[PDB]
């Protein structure tokens, strides 16, 4: 069991709703998405603190259809350390923008270097002000934009994720798969396309995606049905030929709602998987599909109420979870702002309060310390163990 | 049996209806799902 | 003649999809400031075009170059495309080059108030930033004509009947100089649209007035018509005939919506009047490849 | 003045890029007249793509005008700078200019800064300095002291071992020209071991870029080793679980067997090649088949007929009946090009059912291919073994709903009129001619039109004289006034190559006749179609009828027929 220490708060109502929470591969740097484009960046002091913001996205008014997309920034990516300065991709409902968060190097150079605005000549417009604008030295990150993708997803965008080899990240619409390259931002490749050609048969819908962590080849998209497909793209090239599904009394008119996954992720190790039903919180090992080979429960007495979670829109509420760096546990969130830590080791799940009514519907987990991250709406908490 | 779901097809009618006015027109996930749960015309 | 070469040094510079400096098209649109435009018989009929420069590209080379092949365009250019300002200022720039062989008439779309609530507004401050760019751009909307009656026996426009309007002599009492509310003949005589239900109806759209095959047979018999041409809304298959050859409805821009699969056309009229849809696809643009099923050479 | 422009870069601040390129890319004078004590460079590090870009671009040139061999060295922690950025495009031109400055860098700067600066970047764990560090070894190697030549390698063989694959990638694309320079004793004994450990990576992208190392390390080593030293990788990487390992095999392909000779080529890679064409991957069957023609061109010639027939000419028939459009275009781009290797016999007996079972596909690209590449087959057995088949695709595809196949079948009919030749072409596809310059789309009008006036150019004048001309000038009589203009975008581009004579004697009479057309887009472009070919006129009958009849326009009623009418008259120096 894992003793969590209450997490203090540092972040904090529309536009402020942190739609994603993500550490960096080596967890310093902090990165939570919004609904109003603002992805507020905190990083750990040196033996977390708000380290920058930028306006990932503006309100992109589609003149085709009309559509008044939001900024709704669904998933916040790292990459890895290329340089000092940092990158995140941030995707909002319709397109990905790479960022490069960098530090102010030119401080002492700035500072080093200045002459007359004539430089040095005499007459010059601002006398005074070159005596003292020659002191620009500062601490401040400095966030900037380095790649924009195109408008590929043609639907609300739910998820991307950085592949293993640092070349390709993959992005996932709810009806489409696209993979794209980082540098080169002007096409893309349609990996997988499960969309009927007649949108009146239309039961599958792709509500989440990632790569495996070790493997650049693997990676997994859940379905509506709940049918995991983990993908491999050294199979082919399209990945339609999927190489499992992994798939399981209670057969409500909401059987079609329950199965649906809202969440699928990979263990560090890439030995298990967790996929996130709205019910249950299934583990997988990769190797057996017909059954799991843990289920978890995430709320009991919600099982029979899916009439009046209908009514109200919470039956269409997205959980997520996350796994311990070492695997031996994982945690996810539940309504009422509680989450859930189901312990694999010896089976003992404790729920945890941040501090229905509220969500906790994005969490992260830190890759090297029992540090997890909770998205709840208008509040972000950072747990210790 | 008495009424306790035909509620449900006339909210499934209800709810696809009512996005359309909303932010970003339908949202293909929850208009599935929303669609999906029906009722049996008869028994 | 100098002005005149330096435009036609513009058909070169607008055709590569750059629009012309505020003052270039500026001294075109001053010097291009009627509802019986009588069309001569051999002509080209077009629907809406809505901003797709490529898919105008296209359509010029599917119809054909201006002046060699005459025009007249139902009306709606802005906002619907990407490059907006950059087909009204082609438009614009065939009509005051060549005022006798390309007419344009007044679309559904255009205004100035409902377009600033709209985005065009805005479009205009992306491509140039300021208000009189715009103000430029509307004010050829009031001298725009507002129906193409191409000859006795048929007609055009971009709308359809109206309730105050039967008899070709009230097209000719009708005002292209009028921006005035939503309300009156000026919007049903440019958003109108026919269904094979014979009666009037109304829309969730602005104001704008349905009409029938009763509604037809008036509009036609007490005018000696041969057909009502339009090109308000979407029509897939490009031409959309209603009523018994007594409707039918253009649309000019393959691949509207770019989700959408509709094919365009347009209608090309001959020496004998007569009417000759043409078909054609959207252009072979890849834009963005994002469904390319040969993989990207990154990948490879 | 203009000389204070190498300190304006930073002196204006909160700049505008395009302010701060035009400061920064002046360097002729400044490098001499500033540059040379006045930079001791710190105002060469401004963080932008386009500035750093313009920064590698300059300092690439500062050896010249600084007085490189004593103090070149002082140009390092300025293209270090621009090397550790994340940038790849401005990456690669800070290597480049790093490579450039090594030639002249003496070999005491050579040793004291130049090497210490790729240790220093291998040292630096921000992994884009490791990156940049994999292309500068190849240069510095060949000249410095024998105790650094073995330093390096150890270095270079950390950088092969490092756990960023980035590193791994960019190391192993760099090893093979690295290799070239290497002693062949060290290359057999140092960079086969990270070769073998870099040919089997985890990351795939790591793997399928170890091929190109093995063409140059093939090329190299002694081709009798190869089967040994270097063979057994390229044995398991043909035939990787990864489909983009096999593509990178099958596209590097020709340079593998050019590198590692035929008979290692007829012992392994041909049955590897058969199994890359088998594969269930469509892309890998194209790169493969795209390399067909090439590879079956590189074999020793007394294996190579009874190789293809044996192992990839039964393959072949698969790759022809392929389920995928784009395994079926590529093959087709290249299966004739075996026609040279197995003309006389072969030919009939698979290739020409071949050619035949590709032309008869539902995609257009698969016969618009095949009739693109007609020369490998024409010159071997002749035309008239195929023009009985090549007639029905070729009408089929001039006939498609979609217009731009019609396009695109129409940019080829002089190639195919060359080679089909004057009788085939003039029996059987002048008609087909003719139905495009009637085409309801005017692209296809003009596309024939011009490719037309190619034709004529090909056949000369008096053959376009006895067929072409009687039936172009009866498209006047069309009461649809588009075909009258194409007569004149017709006769326009015919008077160029038909001549003076033909031109105004036979088929100049035409164009007067609709210059009076009640239509004035036929007026005008008459106007336009005499500017045009008024300089062939002669001056007699320029005089005697265009000039009166030009005239005449230039008082119509429509402005745009006096217009042109009189530009016309301008140009013709008539009036
Ligand atoms: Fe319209
Ligand atoms: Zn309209």
């Amino acid at each position: 069991d894992i003793q969590w220490c209450f997490s203090q708060v540092k972040g904090a109502a529309e536009a402020d709703i942190i739609s994603t929470v993500e550490f960096n591969h080596s967890g310093e740097l902090l990165a939570t998405g919004d609904k109003g484009g603002r992805v507020v960046i905190f990083q750990q002091e040196q033996e977390y603190n708000v380290y920058s913001t930028f306006q990932s996205h503006e309100p992109e008014f589609d003149y085709l259809k009309s559509l008044e997309i939001e900024e709704k920034i669904n998933k916040i990516r790292w990459l890895p350390q290329k340089n000092a300065a940092q990158f995140l991709l941030s995707t909002n409902d319709k397109t990905i923008k790479l960022w490069k968060i960098s530090e102010r190097d030119k401080r002492p150079e700035g500072y080093n270097l200045k002459e007359e605005d004539g430089r040095y000549r005499d007459p010059t417009t601002v006398t005074t002000l070159r005596v003292p604008v020659f002191r620009p030295m500062d601490l401040m990150v400095e966030a900037s934009p380095r790649r924009i993708f195109a408008n590929a997803h043609t639907y609300h965008i739910n998820s991307i994720s950085i592949n293993s080899d640092y070349e390709t990240y993959l992005s996932a619409d709810d009806l489409r798969i696209n993979l794209w390259h980082l540098e080169i931002t002007d096409r893309s490749f349609n990996i997988v396309d499960i969309k009927p050609a007649n949108m009146e048969e239309l039961t599958e819908v792709i509500t989440a995606a990632e790569f495996h962590p070790n493997s650049c080849n693997t990676f997994v998209y859940s379905s509506s049905k709940g049918t995991i497909r983990l993908c491999d793209m050294r199979a082919s090239a399209l990945c339609d030929r999927h190489s499992k599904l992994f798939e399981e009394s209670n057969r409500s008119f909401f059987s079609e709602i329950i199965s649906s996954i809202s969440d699928v992720k990979f263990s560090h190790s890439g030995r298990y998987m967790m996929t996130r039903d709205y019910l249950s919180v299934k583990i997988w090992d990769l190797n057996m599909e017909n059954r799991p080979v843990e289920t978890y429960q995430v709320h009991e007495y919600l099982r029979s109420k899916l009439c009046s979670l209908y009514e109200n829109d919470c039956i269409f509420d997205k959980f997520e979870c996350c796994w311990n760096g070492s695997d031996s546990v994982v945690m996810t969130g539940s309504y009422n702002n509680f989450f859930r830590m189901f312990d694999r080791n010896t089976k003992r799940d404790i729920t945890l309060e941040a501090s229905f009514n509220k969500k906790i519907l994005h969490t992260a987990w830190h890759p090297k310390e029992n540090i997890i991250a909770v998205a709840t709406t208008n509040n972000l908490y950072i747990f210790q163990d | 049996f008495k009424l306790e779901a035909h509620r449900i097809v006339s909210i499934s009618l209800g709810k696809i209806y009512n996005s359309r006015v909303q932010r970003g027109g339908i949202k293909l996930h929850k208009n599935l799902l929303v669609s999906l749960v029906l009722r049996s015309a008869r028994q | 003649k100098v002005f005149t070469k330096e435009l036609d040094q513009w058909i070169e510079q607008l055709n590569e999809c750059k629009q012309l400096s505020e003052s270039q098209v500026k001294s075109l649109c001053e010097k291009a400031k009627s509802n019986v435009q009588e069309v001569r018989c051999p002509v080209t009929v077009c629907g809406d075009v809505h901003g797709q420069f490529h898919d105008l590209m296209e359509l010029f080379r599917i119809g054909g170059k201006s002046p060699d092949t005459n025009y007249l365009f139902m009306g709606d250019y802005v906002d619907r495309g990407y490059y907006s300002v950059e087909t009204v200022t082609l438009l614009v720039a065939l009509k005051v080059r060549y005022r006798e062989r390309i007419t344009i008439l007044r679309g559904n779309h255009e205004s100035r108030q409902i377009t600033q609530v709209y985005g065009f507004y805005d479009e205009c401050l992306r491509k140039y930033g300021n208000a009189n760019v715009w103000k430029y751009f509307t004010d050829l909307f009031d001298y725009l004509p507002l129906t193409a009656l191409v000859d006795g026996q048929i007609f055009c426009l971009h709308g359809g009947l109206s309730p105050s309007i039967d008899t070709l002599d009230h097209i000719r009492a009708l005002d292209r100089l009028q921006e005035v509310p939503h309300e009156g003949p000026m919007c049903d005589l440019l958003w109108s649209d026919p269904d094979d239900r014979g009666g009037w109806g109304i829309s969730p759209r602005g104001a704008g007035y349905t009409f029938g095959q009763d509604i037809s047979e008036t509009f036609n018999h007490a005018n000696g018509l041969t057909l009502v041409s339009r090109a308000h809304q979407l029509v897939m298959e490009g031409y959309n005939w209603c009523h018994d050859r007594n409707v039918v409805t253009i649309f000019s821009a393959p691949n509207y919506c770019y989700r959408c699969g509709n094919q365009a056309a347009i209608m090309e009229l001959d020496d004998t009047l007569k009417y000759s849809f043409l078909q054609f696809d959207p252009a072979p643009r890849r834009g963005e490849p994002h469904v390319t099923r040969r993989t990207p050479d990154y990948f490879l | 003045s203009l000389y204070p422009i190498a300190v304006l870069i930073d002196e204006l601040r909160n700049e505008d890029v395009q302010l701060r390129l035009n400061s920064i890319k002046k360097l002729s004078t400044i490098a001499l007249a500033l540059g040379v004590e006045r930079t001791r460079l710190t105002d060469t590090i401004y963080d932008e793509d386009e500035v750093l870009l313009a920064l590698a671009e300059q300092l690439g040139t500062f050896t010249t005008l600084v007085g490189g061999p004593e103090y070149v060295h002082c140009l390092l922690p300025p293209l270090e700078s621009l090397a550790t950025v994340e940038e790849t495009v401005v990456r690669d031109k800070a290597v480049e200019s790093l490579r450039a400055i090594s030639h002249e860098h003496s070999p005491s700067d050579l040793e004291a800064h130049f090497v210490p600066l790729v240790k220093r970047l291998a040292g630096g764990d921000w992994f884009t300095s490791r990156t940049s560090a994999c292309g500068l070894f190849s240069v510095c190697y060949p000249r410095v002291s024998s105790a650094v030549k073995a330093e390096l390698r150890q270095y270079f063989r950390n950088l092969c071992s490092d756990d960023t694959p980035m590193v791994r990638r960019a190391a192993a694309s760099k090893l093979g020209e690295f290799a070239k320079v290497l002693e062949l004793d060290n290359v057999k004994s140092e960079i086969i071991p990270m070769f073998s450990n870099l040919a089997s990576d985890e990351q795939d992208s790591v793997r399928l870029l170890a091929v190109e190392a093995c063409v140059n390390i093939a090329q190299l080593l002694p081709q009798e080793d190869l089967e040994a030293l270097v063979m057994p990788t390229l044995r398991q990487a043909a035939e990787d679980k990864s489909w983009r390992v096999r593509y990178m095999v099958a596209d590097k392909f020709t340079e593998l067997q050019k590198a590692v000779g035929p008979e290692i080529t007829k012992t392994d890679l041909v049955p590897a090649f058969q199994n890359l064409m088998k594969d269930c991957e469509a892309e890998v069957r194209a790169a493969a088949s795209h390399k067909v023609k090439e590879f079956c061109e590189n074999l020793s010639a007394d294996c190579r007929e009874n190789v293809i027939m044996s192992q990839i000419l039964p393959c072949i028939k698969e790759l022809v009946s392929d389920a995928n459009q784009h395994v079926k275009s590529a093959l087709a781009s290249v299966i004739m090009g075996l026609s040279p290797i197995l003309g006389k016999d072969n030919t009939i007996e698979h290739l020409l059912p071949l050619f035949l079972a590709q032309l008869k596909d539902e995609c257009p690209e698969v016969r618009l291919n095949i009739i693109s590449n007609l020369d490998c087959v024409n010159e071997v057995i002749g035309i008239r073994q195929l023009s009985q088949s090549l007639l029905p695709a070729i009408v089929e595809l001039a006939e498609d709903a979609k217009w731009r196949v019609r396009l695109a079948i129409i940019e080829y009919m002089p190639l195919l009129a060359g080679q089909l030749g004057v009788e085939f072409f003039d029996e059987k596809l002048n008609s087909l001619c003719m139905a495009w310059l009637v085409d309801h789309v005017y692209a296809i009008r003009e596309a024939a039109t011009s490719n037309l006036k190619k034709l004529v150019e090909k056949f000369g004048k008096e053959w376009a004289h006895a067929t072409i001309i009687p039936k172009v000038l009866a498209m006047s009589g069309d009461p649809n006034y588009l075909h009258r203009m194409t007569t004149l975008f017709c006769i326009n581009v015919l008077s160029e190559v038909c001549g003076q004579d033909i031109t105004t004697k036979h088929m100049l009479p035409t164009v007067l006749r609709m210059a009076g057309d009640p239509v004035a887009n036929v007026r005008f472009n008459v106007a336009k179609s005499l500017q045009k070919i008024g300089p062939i006129l002669d001056n007699s009958t320029l005089q005697s009828e265009v000039k009166p009849i030009l005239e005449k326009l230039t008082q119509d009623q429509d402005v745009d027929v006096k217009y042109f009418a009189q530009e016309a008259l301008t140009v013709l120096s008539l009036a």
